[PDB]
């Protein structure tokens, strides 16, 4: 009986492929020399990238807003390596190999976010977060208000992380799109 | 959404167009086989509406089969077991839940869920239900890890360590079988072939771990009742005994007192108690 | 405590929500009536129906169906409490006007109201579908108004 | 005035006043600026006859 | 050639060999074990797209006969080096996931015989880490090429040689220990890592 | 009240499930049989060994001789000499070799 008018809107993060596909009349793009975080997802609290990575926001701000910070190796590929040997390893290694592995072993800037987030196992995140929530639930309430509210904020964080990862595994989008490699132009 | 629009057309229409059992089946099928989003809350809503229609709608074989499909494609096994335990009473119910082995395989997904969640005392009942139907085991249920274990043993306490076979493993022969295990860069597909689920298969838990968890949960519920009803739930006891038995409960969650624990009842089941507490 | 986990949450929500509805309809309409600016209750009751529409899943309600802190409609909570044993628990919430909007499923009705960047950020991470119905979210798209 | 017109249900006048009197080109601007924020505001309509997901011109 | 000693001053042996098949590497490890090294480190790799069967078999050799072994890419062609490494690891019941998890657990366990197994796809780093594993009176065999001056990796063959990668490396590998890089196990235990 | 776990209950349920899966036309692996066997060996239970070996032999598998040595030595430690000689007779009728360094325990099982 009803005329069953069906229409729907979808908003979503855009792939870099779509950024290349841009090319009220026209659109353009900038080839970014380095990956760049989306300020809505790094900075504007609660930090969504931090909610995925389970890193304090001060650490992700360190990795690109501070003048010095370093990532641990990226999870999905072999690594061995972990004064500061900054010059020494480019002596113990040829640069033709060094520039190939170094960013795998240690990295800085939003490229570290991009690569760690693309390596992210969104499902073991669900398993680990459920396990930790269960642990914090079977652990008895403390008598200290600061510790208690810390525990409660941790449970809330784990729930947010479960929600975000569940959506990222149940939507045709990818979390590494939270870091741009191409910027659109009006 | 396009099916639920018709369902919403029917459920709020004239009596001659109210949903029947099949209408609920078709809309639950629409949700449970949706391509792109989580539909569990919708399926549970629809189930609750079907129960609210109890004066008019009663379930059928396909209803329970679709609900077991939902509650096993999503890891909701504590409700899947209950709907399968209802499906048991219909002949060919397991044939329907096998669904000719397409749209993945809800029966295989259910058997895997029971395996990895260690619910073996339910798994043998599912197997007996299949036996009554003469339903064979789907090959999709006999999936193995790179350590060859099936649902016959993958829940026995060493969950992923193989037993001694009396000889070294013929790795060079088993290599002839491509199912490489390299973990790829992040994308929707899965590495373990058992994970035909929507989100993921249940976390691997032994029959020991599942039994211990159920024991803990039961005693935690007993403690919750004890601390809500108070000493009158024992009655002919001391408050000293009440304190001691609370400490015993808290300990076993983390002699006469065990007989006191035997005397405290639970009423999770029949509402006839709650439908009297309400008065 | 008195009604246990299968019913105590549902009827506790019911009693809270009906008490709240009665209280809000009274406290709101009492102003207009005492000022003499008469109004029919059927206009207040739609707003109070929206303020009392939701409940929140508490921590003890953690389930694979609903996560803690999730907001669900009272009908959804009642029906799933009847239907499922999956540790369902919820408590009524009095969603203030400015939080009934920004929790209205048509994300354009949220974004075009307030907190636009936060709404859009969450909904894009959620990949949310605004299945276009209702008026505010339709006038932006220049539609025929689903009304 | 939009609230008043839609209160009357007189929604074709509302459509006229909000579109062709000046998807509408301002919705094109809206989607283009969000698309410039790297969000795909994607408009689909579903064929009642064929279930085909027709992408709107946006 | 064969059993080709690195012609440079060294506190422990390093030899380079063409052995790229079980028949070559079995007799290689027999010959080197006849020298009775204090320990032997084996590097080996397999070409892609060809002779699939042999990939885990040489692993079964090395993991039984080499107190340490360090698997790496060699001529993998269009096959992913990690796929080759997983084919090799299948010979001792490890997957790539076992290795990477033990990597995140900071500790690659010993095998059932107490030997240790490592890998890295970048042959340059794998071989130089292997020679960095050495202690006084140890030995290393690096096998697969002997004289092939190229890696057939991906779309291309690119200039590389095991000997010229090692020769000078044996004179600055001690700067690792001078700089406190504890190479006594493959997850290098850098005291401050900072 | 949920029944507490036990190694005996785990083994009995494993045997019942393996029987059901065999009825339903599944195929337990050598690894599954070896794991159920090892779970029986971890219990002090002899009677499971007869069922597990009869089943695995009916599937056409054979364990390596050290597992039969372990079985028979544990059976002797339990004193279950009749079970030991039954297992040996079932091996022999399966056509599985029972080397003398394992059969000595079985001939000495007729010391009285």
């Amino acid at each position: 009986i009803d005329r069953y008018k069906h229409q729907q809107l979808r908003i979503g993060l855009v792939s870099p492929q779509q950024i290349s596909a841009w090319a009220r009349y026209q659109m353009g793009y900038i080839k970014l020399t380095c990956p760049v975080t989306h300020v809505w997802y790094l900075k504007r609290l609660p930090s969504y990238i931090a909610n995925l990575l389970d890193k304090p926001l001060k650490e992700l701000e360190g990795l690109v807003y501070c003048d010095f910070s370093f990532a641990r190796p990226i999870t999905k590929k072999p690594t061995f390596l972990r004064q500061s040997w900054k010059y020494s390893i480019p002596l113990f290694f040829t640069t033709q190999g060094f520039e190939i592995f170094r960013n795998r072993e240690i990295s800085t800037g939003a490229g570290a976010i991009r690569e760690q987030l693309a390596d992210l196992d969104l499902r073991i995140i669900i398993e680990n977060s459920l396990v930790e929530w269960k642990q914090l639930g079977e652990e008895g309430p403390t008598g200290n208000e600061w510790e208690d509210r810390k525990i409660v904020r941790r449970k809330d964080f784990l729930v947010r992380r479960m929600e975000l990862a569940k959506h990222f595994i149940r939507t045709n989008i990818e979390p590494e799109w939270m870091v741009l490699c191409l910027l659109p132009v009006l | 959404e396009v099916a639920y629009a018709t369902f919403e057309n029917m459920e709020y229409g004239e009596d001659f167009m109210k949903p029947d059992t099949e209408t609920y089946n078709w809309v639950i099928q629409a949700y449970t086989r949706a391509d792109s989003y989580d539909r569990v809350q919708d399926v549970a809503e629809l189930l609750g509406m079907m129960v609210e229609d109890y004066k008019r709608v009663q379930p059928n074989v396909k209803t329970h089969a679709l609900l077991v499909e939902c509650f096993t494609k999503y890891c909701v096994v504590k409700e899947a077991i209950r709907h399968f335990r209802a499906l048991k009473n219909f002949e060919g119910g397991t044939k329907v839940l096998h669904n000719a082995g397409n749209f993945e395989d809800p029966l295989s997904l259910y058997l895997r869920a029971l395996c990895r969640e260690g619910r073996i005392v339910e798994l043998i009942d599912a197997l007996d239900a299949m036996r009554r139907d003469n339903q064979p085991i789907p090959p999709r249920a006999m999936i193995m890890s790179r350590k060859y274990r099936t649902l016959v043993s993958s829940w026995i306490e060493p969950l992923q360590e193989e037993a001694e076979l009396g000889y070294e493993i013929d790795y060079l022969a088993r290599y002839v079988e491509r199912k490489r295990w390299v973990p790829r860069r992040g994308k929707t597909p899965l590495d373990p072939d058992a994970a035909g689920f929507i989100y993921s298969n249940p976390i691997e838990t032994s029959f020991k771990q599942r039994c211990l968890e159920d024991w803990k949960v039961h005693h935690r519920k007993l403690l919750r009742t004890l601390q809500s009803e108070g000493l009158p739930v024992l009655g002919d006891a001391s408050e000293s005994d009440y304190m001691r038995v609370m400490e015993r409960l808290r300990n076993i969650i983390k002699e006469e007192v065990d007989e006191l624990i035997c005397r405290i009842k639970l009423h999770e089941g029949d509402t006839e108690f709650w439908k009297r507490r309400f008065l | 405590r008195i009604l246990g986990i299968p019913w105590g949450f549902l009827i506790g929500a019911e009693l809270t929500i009906v008490q709240s509805r009665i209280s809000l309809v009274n406290k709101i309409q009492k102003v207009y009536r005492s000022q003499g600016v008469q109004i029919h209750n059927r206009h207040i009751e739609i707003i109070v129906r929206q303020i009392t529409s939701k409940v929140l899943v508490s921590e003890e309600g953690m389930s694979n169906v609903f996560l803690p802190g999730e907001l669900i409609g009272l009908l959804r909570a009642e029906r799933t409490g009847r239907a499922l044993e999956e540790a369902i628990c919820y408590r009524a919430v009095l969603l203030g006007i400015t939080r009934a909007s920004l929790n209205t499923q048509s994300f354009i009705s949220e974004a075009s109201f307030q907190e636009t960047a936060r709404v859009l950020a969450k909904a894009a991470l959620r990949g949310r579908i605004d299945w276009l119905k209702g008026l505010k979210e339709n006038v932006v798209l220049g539609g025929v108004i689903p009304a | 005035e939009v609230w008043a017109l839609e209160g009357f249900g007189v929604a074709h006048i509302l459509q006229e006043m909000l579109t062709y009197k000046s998807a509408p080109e301002s919705f094109r601007l809206l989607v283009r600026e969000l698309r410039s924020l790297a969000l795909e505001l994607n408009h689909f309509l579903v064929s009642e006859k064929n279930f085909q997901i027709n992408r709107k011109e946006v | 050639g064969r059993c080709e000693l690195i012609d440079e001053e060294q506190a422990f042996g390093v030899i380079v060999d063409h052995a790229n098949t079980p028949d070559g590497l079995s007799r290689l490890l027999d010959s080197v074990r006849e020298l009775k090294p204090r320990r032997i480190i084996t590097v080996i790799g397999c070409a892609g797209e060809n002779e699939r069967g042999k990939r885990p078999v040489m692993t079964k050799i090395a993991t039984e006969k080499s107190d340490v072994t360090m698997l790496t890419s060699d001529n993998p062609g269009n096959e992913d080096p990690l796929d080759i490494l997983d084919d090799m690891l299948s010979g001792i019941g490890w997957t790539m996931q076992e290795y990477l998890k033990h990597g995140e657990h900071d500790y690659y366990p010993p095998l059932s015989n107490g030997h240790r197994l490592f890998l890295h796809d970048v042959r340059r780093v794998a071989v130089r880490c292997a020679v960095a594993m050495g202690e006084e009176g140890d030995m290393v065999v690096v096998a697969g090429k002997g004289h092939e001056s190229y890696q057939l990796e991906g779309d291309k063959k690119e200039f590389y040689d095991d000997r010229e990668e090692c020769r000078e490396a044996l004179q600055y590998v001690d700067e690792l220990h001078q700089a406190g890089i504890d190479t006594s196990e493959f997850p290098w235990r850098l005291p401050e890592s900072h | 009240t949920p029944r507490r776990w036990s190694q005996e209950w785990e083994v009995e349920l494993a045997i019942v499930l393996m029987a059901k899966v065999i009825e339903l036309g599944g195929v337990p692996t050598i690894g599954d049989c070896a794991v159920i066997l090892r779970a029986a060996i971890r219990a002090p239970m002899p009677s499971s060994f007869l069922k597990i070996l009869q089943t695995t032999h009916s599937l056409g598998y054979a364990f390596g001789s050290p597992l039969y040595d372990e079985i028979i030595t544990l059976c002797l430690d339990l004193g279950e000499l009749d079970a030991a000689i039954a297992i040996v007779a079932d091996m022999e009728t399966t056509g599985i070799t029972v080397p003398d360094q394992t059969l000595d325990k079985v001939i000495s099982a007729r010391q009285s």
